[PDB]
Order: structure tokens, then C-alpha cells, then sequence
């Protein structure tokens, strides 16, 4: 079993992981070329596999705590950049990745917090750090 | 005129070709006419055949047009649709068969083709129009 | 010209098709006109039909255009639409039928047709235009 | 020329025309030109009509085309838009009407129809062009 | 050459045209070139006007193609877009207005409309459009 | 932690805040220019970044409270402009942008209260004050 | 506050309310003229305002009890007008629109009521008493 | 008040309800024919009214229980036809239109009843009784 | 009232039901063939009815005990088959129907059952036993 | 009945089930070829059947426990292959198809695990061991 | 030729235009074969200018076709792609700049152009084609 | 003719290209065919490049239109797809590489480019064919 709260995001000034992170998900994609001829063994649809283009999708949700990490967020969206971006897997290990700053909001209501999600997604090649 | 080989075997769902009559008509602007055709067979007149694979598969297609190609070799044909009849009216259809068992020796209805990549493997080109020359 | 059968019996939704006339015309540029027709009767003319069925429907279809057709016979076409009268105006039609019960025999408008294959079974072919040849 | 009925009733939305003017006009490459018309009338010139109903209305619409049509009959003509004038601008339109109640006796403008199926009892036809021939 | 009304109200979005030029150019083919204007103004040459309202409506348009129209008339034009000036270059427009206040006196370049029917009481045309000749 | 309270839209007339705001919610976005050429590492999908647009859009609930900055926004619909907003993030700081009105609506129940929605949408270069 | 009870939908005939009016909503829109020009000066998106389309829209809920002005909604939809409709804000004040008559709808179950939706949109221009 | 006991569906055979009636609801449409010319008093939107199409849509649920009405409706299905079909309202009174059988279905569980929903739709010219 | 236990799919090998048939459901449907001339008595839309082209789709839920009829359904989809099909509605009788395997699957959790949807439609002309 | 404990997705490496298999489902499709002439017994739609192309695709959700087989899965996305992969059903038998590994995605709360969803289609033609 | 103004600052996502060379052409039917230019330039060739704004910008924008325009004037033309080089080759550019800071004096490729009301405010035009003469 | 550099690295999905050949043929009516081929070569004739990238990239690209290129230099071509054979029919393909590794020397197929900005950095143009003149 890994905790959940050792996966962790984590932005570029040097790595720190944002204040409010309250749920976050790092998200992989390939859109499966499909490579169906007309012989296949039963018909089977055949697939080509590694001429798809392969990505990575981070949303991270969180409570806004102010922090550099959280202000760099937004000199980030403001002064569009595609930096490079970490997240840890608990055993596997970090990502580190050129992400962008796809889409942020922040929210608040009159009883609640000041909260926030933040999505992002893959902007180059990725690593694995084992 | 070749011996070589079938084809790759990949054919993509489209691959289109009928019998082609010469049907030489005279359109008589009363109303019935006449009309006679000069073959006694139909060129089967294939189309639209597709190479989809990786790009391995690619270097043995773009020189099948090329290399035994040219523009005048043979590739005998495989069909997805001795000497074959066809007895389900009372004519007779009594079509010949050259080659053995459906292979029906065809040519490219192109001066050149079009190879395209789509993805790092991916190789596509989108039409190969025979027509089965004798 | 032959007698051998209708046709094969599927025929998707949308075989078009309708009567035809020459009656060519002046039009008279400073008032109405004047036209003549030459034909008293009317090429049926039915279009767009297409076969859909498994790959087994396709060989006897293909031939179909092949065999008994050539170019130059009959095949009696069946209309989803010994002589008729119209009579719903005080007009008539009275249009004769060589064949029995609107069976209007036909020939292909083709020199060529074209099959295609959808799936591992499917067979498809998108037109086969005919205009009623006497 | 006839007085036999207007229609089949039925008529699809989008049964488009309007009249047509002669026009003849010069085009000056300097500027400003002239032009005059010698019809004193315009031609009504209705477009697109469209049966849709029950094959059972399109035995009575495949032979309207044939019997009392042929190419060159009146079947007046109804449209959804004894003299009428128009006094809309201190002109006037003046336009007679020969017929009875906007019924504008037309014929087709059409060598042929197409009747399509598109169901078990769906009958359509895509437009039927008229001119409002005097 | 009338100087009846402008238009019915309604102009749908889409309502396109813009000032013409003959400038006739013969780009001399190894350097730059040379043009020459014979016109010192330009016809503003409206275009795709739609009417969109009732059938009420419609009766007062398609005579407006036709009573005061005919071909050769004004109908002076309205322009959602006595002599005006174009001051915004140190050039000049100086352009003039035989009519007053944008009127633009024009003329219909159809020999035709089309006026559809969309619903029971929608009456639609697509374009009409003028060249405000003099 | 940031109080939700303190998140706070506000219209011109100087700047007030409208009554009610029961819940509000500032969301950037950018489209994300897709910019995949053939070659790249593994086939990963790289992206430009600074060549997208980039939006911002608000969307403010709450309860209908009579105010002078409630009737604001009805004139700014009516007579359709688009002038300057304002919106704090509690510990960040103001955004003060230039927005349209772009749909507002009134709701009431036989039982409950008369409600709006707000939905506004970035209209100009925005800003940010630390 | 302002009390939900307050906010009226009314017919005419002269205004009366309907009967069953358990939820109602007008709801105002506008289709968001986007002029984006190759300059902005973050790249954001500018906008129009003002050639924007706007519209509104009525939906109103209840259970059927017969009235006059129930009746009259009928006969609106058979004979399809487009008269004149009225909706109070609480404090606002009334509306006073030409709308349609859109979609009703009469429902009913084995165990409940005979209830109705009611569903309206903008036929012209609208007003504001104050 | 009215009860939702009271509105009732009915087939004909001389018109009688269908056995299981969990919940029906006629619904009635109308495709609002968008008359929007460049003038209008606020660039407010303008509908025609009467142009539009009108039509309505009746879904009946229920327990499937065997009885003439019941197996009529599966003859209107096999024999497609377009019967008349006649709704109370309760205190307004029947329809009586025109309608077909669009789509019905028969379901079950392991543990719960053989239920079905019948969805109509118009096809013709409605009436309404007063 | 009928028993929900009753009604029941069943296929061919002679006719048996499966094993897990925890919910089933028959459902027809029409397409709707719309014949809308322009004149129509109060502008409603007229339909043909008997022209729309009618189906059937079966959705059978149920968890994986193995048997025979279950094994069936595995070689009904492999080799790809359009057999008969037959559904019991309780006090109606049987339909009887030519279907194919559209769409079957396996699922299983970490705690609960090997559960399987298995989803039909129509292949042939139906029946009705009465 | 049997148990969804048992039925096992596995990768090879010789095979073995992933650590977090939360939840499994293996799903088969068929797109259905529509064969609809224009005679037909009834107006029914008639189908082919073994036209149609058939296809299997697996989801698997679970809890990042790293695994050789959990860092295998990883292996076969990056370096993008299409191996063979092994479903079992209880007691029908194992699957032993070609699939890819379409779409990952690791995912981490501020409290909650490291957890996992494994999407597959399939790739080539599957079997059956009995 | 003038040296008003750039241009109104709005230009939409699409604005595309690159060099054209005269390319004179022999095409053997060998094989290879030679060619060469008489430029020694290219016409930088810039099209699909899109005006987006109110229509207080439309006024200023329909007479800048007419009063600075009329067809042969200069209208220096702002580019968002004194002499400029080309270094990325050993070869060279070596393009001169007759205005300053990438300018390039045109001429729009439209004998009228066509300005779109699609709102109480909204001014479009879809293309202003040029080719910087010199 | 160069030998300056490839090209930009990106290319997008969709650079199609594929070999040619004249083989003009005859095909003899009541028979079968004969045709000749006098190339013994193929022009590779690559289509369909796109560049794509920020606007940085663009001006090394217009450029390299405009520098090395003018019309009739060579700019050697990177194929996604000295003496290479076929070998995988008994026949043999046999054609030469001037250049190595691929290189394919060619010419751009054009009078002009057309680059279009996407975005306030993307720039974009659609193609660029080439045929590969010796």
C-alpha cells in the first residue's frame, strides 16, 4: 500500500510542491492507431501501438494557501511558459516533465475556502527516475 | 509480364473494382438502339487498394511499385471478392483464368503514387487502380 | 435480350428512378411557347440501386453483370413503385407492358461497376443506373 | 394545355420561386448603363416542389408526370405564396390572372423525374421545376 | 429610375458589399508595374440582402421585385454601413450623394428571385444583389 | 489557509462588491496549441506555449439582494459594455480586468429565495497586483 | 433577503399570475461577439459587447390546478401568439416581455400530482419598471 | 389542487386506459422560428410566433399487467399504425390526438416487476375537449 | 401484477435461460419516419407510421455462474452467429426472435462478484406466442 | 455464483496479475452491420452478424503497489508494444489476447492512496483455453 | 504611390502571404531540366487581411480601399512575419527595404471588396489580397 | 543546385510523396495492351510538407525559400521514408543516390509560398511539393 500523500507535484524557481494539493492526478494517453486490414485471424481489430503519440495530463485541486510555488503558478499562466514539471510516484519514483499551465481557476464561496484546481498537460518528453 | 508475387497482404476495408465493358452504344434519339461489344471477356478493373502498416512494411511497398514494377510488370492480384463458369443464369459466363485460383495479373493505373505518414510508424497511401491488362 | 429473372432481391432505401422525355423546346422570347413531343411513351429510367448483403450474395452479383448481362439483355427489373391505363385525370395513360406485372425490362447504364468491401462479409455497390431499352 | 387539378397536396418547406425578367442589358465598361424588358409580365418560375406521402399518393404522382403531363399539359399549379394589382409603391403591378385564385397554370422543367424509396411506404422526390408557361 | 421607398426593414446579418474599381493592369512582367483608373468613383455594389419575417411580409416583397421594380427603377438602397468626404488619409473621398443620407440608388442584378418557404408562415430569399448604377 | 470570505468580485460605477456572492469562481484557460511535429523523443506531443490565446471567466452565484452595484450589472446588459472588474484573491491580491457580462439570470422558487447566477468572461488584458 | 414567494411569472388576458408556480427563472443570455484581433497585449481574447445578440428565457414549474390564466397558457400555445409577459423581481421590479409559449408540458403519476413544466423565451424586446 | 390519479392516457379499440400508468407526461414543443432582423429596439432577439411547427410527446411508465389495452398497444407497434390517443387533463379535459408508438419497451429483474415504459409522439392535429 | 423473476431470455443450443440474469430488458424502438407536408391543420407534425423501419436490443445483466447456456453466449460471439432468441414476457408469452451478441463483458472487483452485462439487438423479423 | 476475486488479468514478462486490480472488466463490442434491404417480413431491420468486427477492451482499476509486473506496465507504454495479455474468467478459462496499454493514469490524494486505472483494447485475435 | 499610413491594426488569425517568383519553366519530357528568374526578388505576395472591429472602424476602413486606395496607390503594409540579409544559408538574401522596419508598400488584388454586417456592431471583410509592388 | 542543408527538422503528418514515371501507353482497343517506359528511373516527387512551429522558426523558413532556394537550387530532402537495390522481388530496383543516405536533391513545385499565422506565435503553411530534379 502507498499513502496518497506522498505523490506530489511539485513546480520549478529547484523543486517545491505547491501549497494546496488536495487531489491530483497525473493522467497518461495514446490515441491507438487503429491499423485494421481486412485479414485479421477473426476479424479482430489489429493495432499498431507505437506509432501512437503518447501524453500526460495533471489536475491538481487544492485550498489557496499563498505560497512562491503558488504565486510562480501564476507568473507561469501570465508569462506562458512551458517549464518543467515533477510529480512524484510514491515508490516508482519522479516524472519530471515540460508541462504547461493549460488552465487554472480559483474559487470561493461564502461559507467555504478560498480553493483551486489546476490542470495542466504534457508539453515534451517525460523521464522516469525509478 | 511477371510471375512474382501476390501482394502485401494488408488491403484496407474500400478496396473497390468491377468488370469494365467496352459497350460501344449509338443512343438513337427515337428511342430503342442497338449495341455490340468487341471483348468477350470484362477487365476486372480493381481499385483503391490501401497499404496500411509500419513503416517496415513501406520499403518493400514503395519499391513494389518500383522494382518489378516500373509501370508494365505483372503482380498478379489477389481478389477478396482452369477456367471458372458462372451457371446461376441459363447463359454462361466461361471467363478464363491465366493465372491459378482468382490471381487475376493486373498493372497500377498510376504514373506515380503517394505514400503518406501519419504517425512515427504509420505509412498510408490511399489508392492503387488496376485493371487487369492480359 | 433475355427473360432470366428479376434481380437479386435487396435494394437499399433510395433506388431512384422515373419517367423520361425528349419533348424538346423553343421558348418563345417575347411571349409563351411552343413544344413538341416525339415520343408518346416514357423511358422508366431507374437509378441507384445497390446490393447489400454477405460476401456470398456478391459472386452471384457480380456475374450477374457479367453473365447474363454482357452489355446487351434484358434482366427484368421489379419495381418497388397487357396494358396499364392512368386515369386519375380525365387524361390517360395507357402505357403499354411487354413484360408482365411492372416488370420493365432494363439494361445497366455501366461499363464498369464497382463492389466494395465494408467488412469481412460486407459487400457493397453504390449505383447501377438502367433506362428501360424496349 | 388543361384545367385537370392543382396537386397533390403535399408540398415540403422550401418550395422556392420567384419571377423572371427578361432583362436584357448592356453592361456599359464606362458606368451607368441601360436596359428595358419586353415582357410586361414576369414569368412566375416555381422551383422545388417535393411529394412526400404514402406509396399509395405516388402511383397518382409518377403518372400526373405521365398522363395528363407528358411534357407540354397545364395541371394549374397552387401556390402557398380577374386581375391583381399591387399598390404597394404608387406603381403598380397590374399582372393578369388567367386562371382562377393564384393558380398559375405551369408545366415542368424536366425531362425526367426521380422518384426515390426511402422506406416501406415512403415516397420522395426531390423538385419538380415549373415556369408558369402562358 | 424611381425614387419610391427604401426597402423593407429587415436585412439579415450577412448583408455583404463594397465599392468597385475597374483599374485595368498589365504587371510588367520584369519589374514593377503601372495602372491606370478610368472611373474617379466606385459602385458600391450591395449584395445578399435576406428577407426574414411572416408571409405577411412577403407579398409586399415579391412585388417589390416586380411593381415598382420591373428591372430598370431606383429603390433607393439603405446602407447599414450633398457630398461626403473621407478625411482619415491626407487624400480625400469626396465622393458624392445624389440621393440623400447613405440612399445609394440602385438596382437588382437578377433576372430571377427565390423567394422559400422555411414554415408555415416563414418566408426566406437568400440574396438580391445591386451595383447602384446612376 | 485563505478565508472564502475574502475572494471578492466587485464592479465599477472605484469599486463595490455585489451583494449577493455566494459562491464565485475566476477560471483562466488556454487553448493549448498543439504543435507535434514528426520527430520528438518518444513520440511524445509537444506544445508551443506562449502562442495560445489565453482567457479568464467568472462565474458569481448568489442571492438577490437590492443594490446599486446589483442594478450595475443590469445596465451593463442592457447598455452591452465591457468595463473593468475586479477580482481579489485574498493573499495574492486584485486582477482588475476588463470583462463582458455575458449571461445573468434570475432565479426564484415558491419556497426558496430570489437567486442569480453571473457568468462573465474575459474581455481584455488582464492584470495583477501583488 | 428577498423572499422566492415574491418573484412572479404573469399572463395577460390585465396580469395575473399562473397557478402552479413552485419554481420559475427567467434567464438572460448574450451569444458573446468574439473580436479577436491578431493584436492583444497578453494575447488575450478581446471582445464586443454590444453586437451581441440577447435574449431571456422563462421556466416555470407547478403542479396543475386549474385556473383562467392556466387555461389562458393553452390557448396561447394553440393559437400560437406571442403576447406580452411580466415577471416581477422582488425589488427590482417587473419585467414586462413579449415571449413564447416554447414547450409546456402536463405530467402525472400513480401517486402524485398533476404537475407542469412551462418553458419560455425572448420574443422582443424587453423592460424594466424599477 | 388536482390529483395525478386523474390524468389518464386511453387507447382506442371507444377509449380506455392502459393498465400499468406509474407516470405519464405529455409534453408539448414548439422549434421557435428565430426572426432576428439587424433592427430591434436592443438588439433583443424577434420570433415570429405562429411559423413554428408544434408538436407533442407522450411517455407513459408502468407495471406490465395483461389486459385488451395492453396488448392493443404491441398490435399498434406490429401493425404500425397512427390511432387516435386521447389525455385528460384533470380539470381541462381530454385531447384526442393523433399519435404512434414511437418506442415502447418491456423490462424485468431478478427481484422487481415486469415494467415498461411507451413513449408516443404526435402525429397529427390535437383537439382539446374543455 | 406480474413477477419480475418471470419474464426471461433464453437461448438456443431447445431453449434455456442463462445463469445470472440479475436484469433484462427487451426494448423496441422506430425511427420515426417524419412526413410533414406544409399544410397540416394546425401546423403539427404529421407522421406515416408504418413506414419506420422497428427494432429490438436486449441488455442482460447478471453475475458469471458458469454454464452451458453461459459458455454458449461465448461461442455464439467468437464465432459470430445471428441464432434465436426468445423472451419470455410473463402473462404475454414469448417473442422469439433471430439477435446477435452485440456487446457482452466480464467485470470483477476486488471484493464482490464476477458480474457480466451482456447486450443484444434485433437481427430478424419477431414473433409473438400469445 | 463465483467470485470476483478470481477472475485475474496478468501481463507477461510467463505471466502474472498486476498488484491494485481493484477492479477488472474485460468488454467485447461488435459495431453491427446494418444489412436493412427493402423487403423485410415485418419492416424489421435485418443484420449480418459475422461482418462485423469484433473487439475486447479491459479496465482495470487498483492501488499503486509497486510491482515488476506494476513497473512492466510502464515499460510496455513508454516503449510502446502490443504483448500479450491473459484474462481469466473463473470458470470458463483464461483469454491469452494481444492488447496495448492505451491509457494509464496514476492518481493521488491529499489523504486517500496512490491508485490506478489501466485501460486496454484489443490488438490481434484472442482465445479461449476452456 | 503614397506613404499614408500602415493599416487599421486589426488583422485575424489567417492573415498568410510569401514571396512569388516568376519560376519561368522548360519541364523536358526527358527528365531534369533548367530554369531561371528575371526578379533577382521576390513579390512578398500578402494575402487574407481580415478587418474585425465596431463600425466606427468600418467607416475609415471601406474609404481606405476608396480614398487613399482607389487601386494604384501605396499604403505601406505591416508585416507579423536600409537593407535586410538572409544569413541561415552561405548564401544570401540580400533584400532591399525601399520603406522602413518591414513596410512593404502594396496594392490590394480586388477590383471590389465586400464588407459583412453580422451584428448591431460587427464590421467583417473576408480577404484584401496583395503583392507589394514596388 | 546546393548542397546547403536538409531542411527544418519538423514535418508534419502528411508529408505524402511517392515515385513517378511517364510510360505512356496505348491500350489497344480489342486486346490487350502495349507500353513503353524510357525513364529507368523514378522522380521521387515528395508533396505535403508543413512547417509548424513558433514564428522564430518562420523567418529561417521563408527564407529558405527565398535564400538558398530562389527556384533552382537544391536544398537536399530528408525522406521519413552510392547505389541502393530492392532485393525483395527477383528483380531489382538498382537506383542510384547521388547524395547520400536518403538525401533526394529536389526543388520546391512552386511560384509562391503561403505561410499563415495560427496564433499570436504559431505559424503555419500547407505545402511545399517537390520532385527531385537531378
Amino acid at each position: 500500500a502507498q499513502n496518497g500523500k506522498d505523490l506530489l507535484i511539485k513546480l520549478d524557481l529547484q523543486f517545491e510542491t505547491i501549497a494546496g494539493l488536495r487531489a491530483t492526478r497525473i493522467s497518461f494517453n495514446a490515441e491507438t492507431v487503429d491499423v485494421t486490414s481486412l485479414e485479421s485471424q477473426g476479424g479482430w481489430r489489429e493495432l499498431l501501438g507505437g506509432a501512437g503519440v503518447r501524453s500526460a495530463s495533471i489536475s491538481g485541486a487544492g485550498v489557496f494557501k499563498d505560497a512562491d510555488t503558488d504565486e510562480r503558478a501564476r507568473q507561469i499562466f501570465f508569462d506562458g511558459e512551458v517549464p518543467e514539471f515533477q510529480v512524484i510516484i510514491p515508490d516508482f519514483g519522479i516524472v519530471q516533465g515540460p508541462f504547461m499551465i493549460t488552465s487554472i481557476d480559483y474559487a470561493g464561496s461564502h461559507n467555504g475556502e478560498a480553493s483551486y484546481e489546476l490542470a495542466m498537460a504534457s508539453a515534451g518528453a517525460l523521464s522516469f527516475t525509478a | 509480364a511477371f510471375h512474382e508475387v501476390r501482394f502485401p497482404a494488408n488491403l484496407s476495408f474500400g478496396s473497390v473494382g468491377g468488370p469494365e465493358r467496352r459497350t460501344e452504344i449509338v443512343t438513337l434519339s427515337s428511342g430503342h438502339e442497338e449495341r455490340n461489344s468487341p471483348w468477350a471477356h470484362s477487365r476486372r478493373h480493381y481499385d483503391a487498394g490501401v497499404g496500411l502498416r509500419s513503416l517496415d512494411d513501406v520499403e518493400r511497398l514503395i519499391a513494389f511499385f518500383e522494382a518489378r514494377g516500373g509501370q508494365l510488370h505483372g503482380f498478379r492480384w489477389k481478389d477478396w471478392a482452369g477456367i471458372v463458369s458462372f451457371n446461376e443464369p441459363p447463359p454462361q459466363g466461361a471467363r478464363v483464368t491465366a493465372g491459378f485460383e482468382f490471381d487475376v495479373p493486373v498493372r497500377f493505373d498510376t504514373d506515380r503514387i503517394a505514400v503518406s505518414v501519419q504517425s512515427f510508424q504509420a505509412g498510408d497511401l490511399p489508392q492503387v487502380p488496376v485493371v487487369e491488362v492480359r
